[PDB]
RNA sequence: GACCUGGCGGUGCUUCAUAUCCCUCUAGAGGAGCCUGUUCUGUAAUCGAUAAACCCCGAUCAACCUCACCACCUCUUGCUCAGCCUAUAUACCGCCAUCUUCAGCAAACCCUGAUGAAGGCUACAAAGUAAGCGCAAGUACCCACGUAAAGACGUUAGGUCAAGGUGUAGCCCAUGAGGUGGCAAGAAAUGGGCUACAUUUUCUACCCCAGAAAACUACGAUAGCCCUUAUGAAACUUAAGGGUCGAAGGUGGAUUUAGC
RNA sequence: UUUAAGAACGUGUUUAUUU
């Protein structure tokens, strides 16, 4: 589609707990979990509107299975008319 | 809502679509207690007065 | 049809506790300041006291939604020590694995 | 994307013990699958509370239980309003008695909206999930009895009450109603015209000559009403003239021009009765062969959308006429045309399209190369439609005229697959083809190994009601089979099946027997070519015991010979 | 001794699937997971619906199904769509299957609120990865 | 609940008692013990209370060229489909209590006398078709063991005869 | 167990999957090689199992399946070898044929290379074997070397060998660069504990050391820490020669300068002959140190330690 | 008889054939339909590992059949249509930050479920530049007093973060207002000033 | 009477134990105060664990709620096509403890013992071949190390019917359901832990080049008492902070825990 | 050849095509 793109892989976080082995006590005996959340950022550069409303829609529609996504636009914006100059 | 999933799949079975291997269970040792004479009484009319 | 009358119980208060939500809300602001008069706090302080008692939000549970179970339950599931581990153990539980480190 | 060719239709499970194999599962697996939501649906409307909760968001207005029921309960204008939406035409009848008994002031838009419920469904309820032949329209119905209790009249009151009459075969009584309208200085619409056409024709069986003036008499009516004609009001008279084969033909072309004249393009429904007219059991069929060409110019290289209910009936009937004109240049054109855009469309349901496919590839094999008739064997079948029994055989005919029996024993593995495993027809005309001639070993090799798998057809068949029969030509084409491949050993236990169900032999797989005898030197084997020839009483056996005797055969084997006849 | 999700060895003549033969030591060294979405990921909700709407489905399935599943059900979640991924076996005739899958794929569209669909695996009988 | 029910090889297992620490050195009586029953095997899938008939499930999808529509059995015809499941259960339940007079031996009890039928068949082609077995002696002998204890062992002694002076024994 | 013909259509299924694999991906069929396969079947079917052996697997027959014997006998029931009846036909003809070896001898009269391991002479021989039977073969072979073996002995013996790749414990000279003035120096990197450290080293300097911009001994109040950094140039002669700037980060007092002590070294290798680099090594100076904090575990006070034990 | 089970249709599968018409979009891995001897599972002792026929491993993959490199490209050769194309001139970014001094930050969320809400969507952050504002030394020292905290002498940028309204149009909105009574009470001077 | 197998021996020889048996190292417990659990006693007033393998254990947790206890009062087809935290863990599933800081369990065959219970090895080899499970191998964390995890068959009718489910037995105007209020204390003994008895210390600054303090105003309570705040509808009661107070205690008996 | 070193309630643990 003629786009820039640039590819870095951030750290991971492991969430870990532990729970009790046994139904009723024995205490000292317990089993401990953990959820492995794994990153991956696609950074895009100098897009437009409809470029980007394409690309978007045709890779979120292909997110796999156990797969989110936080999408961050940056947008371009000009001076708002009453910053232009004072009225005081 | 515990009302909604065990009324729905109680009507479910009745309508014979959804078939409850654990009502199953408990009906068929109901239904030996009364051959066997342990049949819950009547509400009211019961051993004791 | 919930699991027992315990859970039943919690059901209903919180319920109640959803009713009186905001008129518990709007009496405990006037408590909560030293701007308005005492005599006005003590009448907001009879008001709210004689709201049903299941309206509390203190008197809520956390239990198990499939055991009923008071202690020992994560938050994040809703669920027992004893049930989250029978799904997670099973491979039920999406990224659900055991630690080793 | 395109089509799949090795699929089938997606709406069935891509699983093989789940793919429709004939074309009667592929009918019966979604009629079982529809009638799985009509069940959901049943449940989902008799048990709401169950369904009531939403936690999806943004809403889903379809995926909530409908309520059928109405909820006013009161006795008013507004409560009569919310049972003619429901379509509840006893409730409202019921109930429109009671608003009128207890007099209040009925408003004329709200009686309108009765009438439609009831001219539409002849005053009688609708289809449910769970609770032809005559003239439907009755005279003792509700239609004409509240028409009577009306203190006012409109022009619609009429216009929704003559469409009623004719849509329920009541033509008789619709032209009566419609000398009132008249007679009350009303004028009708397009739709209460376009009825009546329809009871015009239907009502009397009189010849063409007094109708085509009947016609012409409401048409100059229509323009006297400041009436303007739409597309059905065309339609309409081309589809009542079908019955007048012959003489409608030119009368069709003439309301053909009109449309064009009011700058009215015709739809695919408008050529579909014009083919039908034109179309008859002709020998010749000089003139619907010039009709065809000029629609087709006409039509080539066009975008239809959705005008007359009958627009999908056009592709059925014209591969029809291409398959009477044996024309494969025009099936080209009339197929390159349901490709275009979003055509494919219009090919209509299952039925209309199972019927195009095999009208169309039935004229494919007949008439082109066979090296292009495989190519269009691979795409359609069976990601299209599935083959009939007739398919397969004019396929087989046409690898017969092309000299590539090769082929052979891959046609009758795809019949199986497609449910021709057990077809009478079919097998008797597979192995008389692999027979006809000698081929060389590769080839002759191949035919036994397909000749082995129709044979075990026979043995093994559904239908246990009825005795296994081999029939004559079958067990007669399956042993010689045999013998030419070199499976001699398999060709002798054939030879008890033939006297077991009376079936003849044929000389030409006695007189080849000989050969297989004569390599081995086996005079015992010999003698028993001679003895069944003996029970048939054929002559060639006589002769033929003669030759053998001189060539291999024991002393004594020679005297019993004889006695035996 | 530990129990939780092993299948205890017997003489030999007891047949046990892939996944009934491994423990939960082996979840995400030797197996898979049966659901998948993204509730237990970091920074995401709704952990616990995503749970109850699971174990509703493994057990509707097994009623609606009786006797025709070969193994676990496998769930997949993409955005709004619910993708239940079975393996049954060919005892059943095609007709009936037709017809659950209709009436089941519908019956939870409008329970859940979500498209529902519904891939069916056939296989003759139930694979066996070793006898215990 | 509907999340507090499990499935039969759960409720079953447990009933059964099977496995228990009762049933490893003779703790429990034989006299009444407790037998599984499969309740899915008289069962129709489409078949429930209400006598509703499911086209395509329950009932043929077809009949007479036309697909059937959603009906449900009358109460009349509903009750004799439950009195007549009833009949195919007490039926199919009484061949099972039915025993058969097995020949005995020596005594009722005894194994001794009693035929075993003919050996298997060997791989390479081999029967004892014309070969009688019949048992002489069952023993049951124990050894002590370090973690169970007492282990209880079968010894049997048989002899095979064809009728014709071959004959053999062996434990 | 699976039969010769079985095997000869998993070829078939392969070399046609082979050609299916590379449409997919929009390469040539020719030249697709199992490396390629490999990579498309990673893309297709992706699998984090951490177990590399239950991922899926697309590979040729003959490296799935185990190698199995051929059949020995024949219709008529006779054996083709004349020590079958002994059961290993294979690994006794091996060991008669090396005692038939030695006797001719009598008549007319290591570094990379490793004896094979039993677990690959089973392979060979497609035989199981002993531990005991491995050894006495072993010790044929032997004995045949110390003999004057011919040529074709020579040949014989080094089917049972299997080379060996010999690692290296030299330290790797960093690339010493040029700095905008033209000053020569050499970086590396240090890392203890949670520390981790970058050191430049000056090629000429007045024996000043910088640790995040400020000056060593500011940063390094405890006299401990300071000998770390001196231990490096004292031992090498080269005290008050070289000009350090380096960054710590992480960590806590001691592992810092432990850290930095490390990357000192490393980028001082550039600067001293081969044979003082080696000293560096015997000494302890080039090694990172592997002893990082112990986790504690569940029911446990401590990583070792454990609750008070009650008897009664 | 028994129904039985006709033979997977990917024998029939030709070798150059169009994949993408086979698995057109996200479905899950049918053995019946993909060409490949793929095998997985983990091997038993003197075993092989297990066939892709009733394996329920390569059931839990989320393949990508659908998204082959002839797909993607493919895909895209028809997605150009929708595509607008970028200004030649910001060529750079110090030249983007000369025409466009405000930029406008908002992040959108997806996750699995019937539920597409999410309340941290709401959020809108703005920066900008003090040296793109038309500030004297006065309405300069006195903005850096009002906003406190979001002010960063470092790289002079001010940042404005707004979640309090629920809507991320409404919080844009109050972000632009709030730049603007902001820039104009900068340039107003006060009696109380004086006395500084 | 004579044997088989196992167990046991204050039974022999030999080789060993690696934080483990002795000797040998380091810091603790047992003494004081406080926190906390348990046992007894007490109360109208839960239950369960309770040698090793219970004792900050079910509880990653009790002011009401939780809660199953006590008293009083109230309802009867009852939130449920009812219900019961009623009895039975010596009927069970489920999840576990323990030997295990082990390496063996064993189907199917063969052979020996005169065809007995049983047994089955010697490598310069004498009847053993062995699927499978476990160990091992692999995998996770920072490797090849180490730590985790894993750890079969069985042993203690070991623990849990009060996670849930459930066989058998029992209650159905009550052994069920709901409401109000209330008990959860200490003569006494004991387990674990916290803080201290000080100068390698105490306070302040700093976060390692300082100044003061240092025995009846020192060191030393997280205790008591009083006040305030936080949470909550509700706090002498729970928590935090402040004030006041300045106790025992001067390194601890037999004995005893952990650590490469 | 080498200090002393007691005691442990009673039962219960194995078969059968439109038209
Ligand atoms: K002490
Ligand atoms: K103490
Ligand atoms: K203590
Ligand atoms: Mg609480
Ligand atoms: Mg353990
Ligand atoms: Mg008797
Ligand atoms: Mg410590
Ligand atoms: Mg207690
Ligand atoms: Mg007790
Ligand atoms: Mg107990
Ligand atoms: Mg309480
Ligand atoms: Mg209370
Ligand atoms: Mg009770
Ligand atoms: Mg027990
Ligand atoms: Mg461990
Ligand atoms: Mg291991
Ligand atoms: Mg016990
Ligand atoms: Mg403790
Ligand atoms: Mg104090
Ligand atoms: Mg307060
Ligand atoms: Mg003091
Ligand atoms: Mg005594
Ligand atoms: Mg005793």
């Amino acid at each position: 589609l003629g786009i820039s793109i640039k590819v870095h892989e951030p750290p991971r976080k492991i969430e870990r707990f532990t729970l009790l082995q046994s139904v009723h006590i024995y205490k000292k005996h317990r089993v401990q979990y953990e959820m492995r959340t794994l990153y991956r950022c696609l950074e895009l550069e100098h897009l437009t509107g409809s470029t980007a409303d394409v690309y978007l829609e045709y890779i979120q529609r292909n997110l796999p299975e156990g797969v989110a996504m936080e999408v961050t636009k940056t947008q371009l914006e000009q001076l708002p008319e009453h910053i232009k100059e004072p009225i005081w | 809502n515990h009302h909604t999933y065990a009324e729905l799949m109680q009507t479910l079975r009745f309508l014979g679509l959804y078939r409850d291997e654990h009502q199953d269970f408990m009906d068929e040792q109901k239904r030996l207690k009364k051959l066997r004479g342990k049949e819950k009484p009547k509400k009211g009319e019961g051993k004791r007065a | 049809h919930y699991v027992d009358w315990r859970m039943w119980r919690d059901v209903k208060r919180r319920k109640m506790a959803y009713e009186y939500a905001d008129e518990r809300l709007r009496i405990n602001s006037l408590r909560k300041n030293t701007i308005l008069p005492k005599i006005l706090q003590d009448v907001a302080d009879e008001e709210i006291a004689a709201l049903p008692r299941d309206s509390c939000p203190v008197r809520i549970r956390n239990r198990c939604v499939m055991t009923s179970r008071p202690r020992g339950v994560k938050r994040r599931w809703r669920l027992s020590r004893i049930v989250f581990r029978h799904l997670a153990d099973h491979g039920q539980l999406s990224g659900i694995q055991r630690a080793t480190w | 994307v395109n089509r799949d060719t090795t699929a089938v239709p997606y709406v069935f499970q891509d699983d093989p013990y789940l793919m429709p194999a004939s074309s009667l599962e592929s009918r019966s697996f979604l009629l079982a699958k529809k009638s799985g939501e009509n069940v959901a649906k049943f449940i989902i409307n008799s048990y709401p509370k169950y369904f009531q909760k939403d936690i999806a968001e943004p809403h889903i207005p379809c995926l909530m239980p409908e309520y059928f029921e109405p909820q006013i309960k009161d006795i008013s204008e507004a409560a009569l309003k919310e049972r003619i939406e429901l379509r509840k035409v006893k409730a409202s009848v019921d109930m429109f008695d009671q608003l009128l008994q207890a007099g209040t002031t009925v408003s004329l838009e709200t009686t309108n909206s009765l009438l439609d419920l009831l001219c539409y469904y002849g005053d009688q309820e609708p289809s449910t999930d769970y609770h032809q032949f005559g003239v439907t329209w009755r005279a003792k119905n509700n239609a004409e009895r509240i028409f009577s209790l009306m203190p006012e009249k409109n022009e619609h009151s009429y216009c929704t009450m003559i469409r009623g009459m004719v849509k329920h075969r009541a033509y008789e009584q619709a032209l009566n109603l419609y000398t009132e309208l008249l007679n009350n200085r009303l004028h009708a619409d397009v739709y209460t015209f376009n009825a009546l056409i329809e009871a015009t024709v239907c009502a009397i069986n009189e010849k063409f000559e007094e109708k085509w003036s009947k016609i012409l008499e409401l048409l100059r009516h229509m323009v006297a009403q400041k009436v303007k004609p739409n597309l059905q009001t065309f339609n309409t008279i081309l589809k009542c003239l079908r019955r007048f084969h012959v003489f409608a033909r030119s009368p069709a072309l003439q309301v053909l021009r009109e449309m064009k004249a009011i700058g009215i393009e015709p739809s695919l429904a408008t050529y579909h009765h014009i083919i039908r007219l034109f179309d008859q059991p002709g020998d010749p069929l000089k003139r619907s062969s010039f009709i065809i060409y000029d629609i087709m110019n006409e039509l080539m290289g066009k975008r239809f959308s959705p005008k007359d209910p009958d627009d999908d009936k056009f592709f059925q009937s014209a591969m029809s006429i291409c398959s009477s004109l044996r024309d494969l240049e025009l099936a080209y054109q009339v197929h390159g045309l349901l490709k275009t855009g979003d055509n494919w469309k219009f090919i209509g349901p299952d039925q209309h399209r199972n019927f195009y496919y095999s009208k169309f590839f039935d004229l494919i094999c007949l008439m082109e190369q066979i090296d292009v008739t495989l190519k269009w064997y691979e795409d359609l079948i069976p990601s299209a439609y599935f083959p009939h029994s007739q398919t397969m055989i004019h396929l087989l005919q046409a690898l017969d005229v092309a000299n590539r029996l090769e082929v052979i024993p891959k046609i009758w593995k795809d019949s199986k697959e497609y449910g021709h495993t057990f077809r009478s027809d079919l097998r008797e005309e597979i192995l008389m083809l692999m027979a006809r001639d000698k081929h060389p070993p590769e080839l002759q090799v191949a035919f036994a190994d397909c000749a082995a798998d129709i044979k075990s057809a026979y043995e093994s068949q559904p239908i246990r009601q009825t005795a296994q029969d081999w029939p004559a030509t079958s067990l007669n084409c399956i042993a010689i089979l045999f013998l030419r491949a070199g499976r001699t050993q398999e060709a002798w236990k054939m030879l008890g099946l033939f006297r077991k169900h009376n079936k003849i032999p044929r000389s030409e797989l006695l007189n080849e027997l000989m050969d297989s005898a004569k390599v081995s030197n086996s005079p015992s084997q010999a003698i028993e070519v001679v003895e069944l020839a003996s029970a048939f009483s054929l002559p060639i056996c006589e002769g033929l015991t003669q030759r053998v005797m001189s060539d291999f055969a024991i002393n004594q084997e020679q005297k019993e010979a004889l006695s035996n006849l | 001794k530990n129990r939780a999700a092993r299948v205890r060895v017997s003489k030999g003549d007891k047949p046990v699937t892939y996944e009934e033969a491994h423990a939960p030591h082996y979840i995400a060294h030797r197996k898979g997971w049966l659901s998948l979405h993204t509730g237990n990921l970091d920074g995401e909700d709704h952990a616990a619906e995503r749970t109850v709407e699971d174990v509703f489905l493994r057990k509707f399935m097994w009623g609606t199904f009786p006797g025709c599943l070969a193994d676990q059900l496998v769930l997949k979640r993409r955005g709004n769509q619910l993708e239940i991924c079975a393996v049954v076996l060919r005892q059943l005739s095609p007709h009936k299957y037709y017809f659950l899958v209709g009436y089941s794929e519908t019956l939870l569209s409008y329970f859940y609120k979500c498209p529902v669909r519904l891939h069916l695996q056939t296989v003759p009988s139930k694979v066996v990865y070793k006898y215990l | 609940s509907f999340f507090t029910k499990l499935t039969a090889d759960e409720l079953w297992k447990g009933a059964l008692a099977e496995t228990g620490a009762g049933a490893k050195k003779g703790r429990g009586k034989r006299t009444k013990k407790k037998k599984r029953k499969d309740l899915n095997r008289g069962q129709i899938i489409g078949e429930g209370r209400y006598g509703f008939l499911w086209p395509g499930l329950n009932v043929p999808l077809m009949k007479n060229g036309a697909v059937q529509t959603i009906a449900q059995r009358s109460k009349e015809e509903q009750e004799k489909v439950e009195a007549d499941m009833i009949q195919q259960r007490e039926e199919w339940d009484r061949k099972k209590k039915m025993k058969v007079k097995r020949e005995r031996g020596w005594s009722g009890n005894s194994w001794g006398g009693i035929s075993l039928g003919p050996p298997d068949p060997g791989p390479c082609g081999e029967t004892y078709e014309d070969f009688d077995t019949r048992i002489l002696e069952v023993r049951n002998v124990f050894t002590m063991t370090a973690k169970e204890g007492r282990k209880k062992s079968i010894r049997v002694l048989v002899a095979v005869g064809n009728g014709k002076g071959a004959a053999g024994f062996s434990i | 167990t699976y039969t010769e013909d079985f095997i000869k259509k998993q070829i078939e299924e392969f070399n046609i999957g082979k050609r299916h694999l590379a449409n997919m991906m929009g390469e040539d069929p020719e030249t697709f090689t199992q490396e390629d396969i490999d990579r498309a079947i990673a893309y297709l079917f992706p699998s984090g199992l951490f177990e590399k052996r239950a991922r899926p697997v697309m590979k040729h027959p003959e490296q799935i399946f185990p190698r199995q014997r051929a059949i020995q006998w024949g219709e008529d029931g006779r054996p083709f070898h004349y020590l079958f009846y002994t059961g290993k036909q294979s690994y006794y003809s091996l060991m008669h044929d090396v005692y038939g070896m030695l006797l001719n001898l009598e008549k007319h009269q290591v570094i990379g290379s490793r004896w094979l391991i039993k677990e690959e002479l089973e392979e060979m021989l497609v035989e199981k074997l002993s531990d005991l039977d491995y050894m006495q073969f072993i010790r044929l072979l032997e004995k045949l070397l110390t003999s004057q073996c011919g040529a074709a002995e020579e040949e014989f013996v080094q089917r049972f060998r299997r080379s060996v790749t010999l690692e290296s414990k030299k330290q790797l000279i960093e690339p010493v660069q040029y700095d905008e003035q033209g000053m020569a120096f050499s970086k590396s990197e240090g890392k203890r504990k949670t520390a981790k450290a970058e050191a430049i080293v000056y090629k000429h300097g007045s024996g000043r050391i910088k640790v995040n911009g400020i000056d060593y001994q500011l940063y390094f109040p405890i006299t401990q820490d300071r000998e770390q950094l001196m231990f490096p140039f004292h031992f090498v002669d080269r005290l008050g020669k070289h000009d350090v700037t380096c960054t710590v980060s992480g960590g806590g007092r001691s592992a810092q300068a432990g850290a930095i002590r490390l990357a000192m070294a490393k980028a001082l290798c550039s600067f001293v002959t081969e044979d003082e680099v080696e000293w560096m090594r015997q000494a302890g100076l080039l090694t990172t140190d592997p002893r990082v904090r112990e986790r504690k575990k569940p029911g446990q006070e401590g990583a070792r330690r454990k609750f008070t034990w009650k008897k009664r | 008889p028994r129904r039985k089970a006709l033979p997977p249709r990917t024998e029939k599968m030709a070798v150059d054939q169009d994949w993408p018409s086979v698995y057109p979009v996200a479905a899950p891995f049918k053995p019946s339909a993909v060409p490949l001897p793929v095998r997985m599972g983990y091997p038993v002792k003197k075993g092989v590992p297990m066939a892709k026929e009733g394996n329920l491993e390569l059931l839990k993959i989320p393949n990508f059949l659908h998204l082959t490199p002839v797909a993607i490209k493919k895909h895209c050769e028809a997605l150009k249509d929708f595509c607008t194309e970028w200004p030649a001139a910001l060529d750079s970014d110090e030249k983007c930050e000369k025409h466009f001094p405000i930029e406008i930050d908002s992040t959108d969320y997806v996750s699995s479920g019937p539920s597409v809400r999410n309340p941290r969507a709401r959020v809108v952050v703005l920066r900008v530049k003090l040296s793109s504002l038309n500030l004297d030394d006065h309405a300069k020292k006195k903005l850096i007093k009002l906003v406190g905290e979001r002010y960063c002498k470092t790289t002079d940028v001010l940042t404005i973060k707004t979640d309090r309204c629920p809507l991320r149009r409404q919080n844009y909105d109050y972000a632009v207002y709030l730049l603007t009574v902001l820039y104009h009470e900068s340039w107003n001077t006060e009696e109380w000033e004086k006395s500084k």
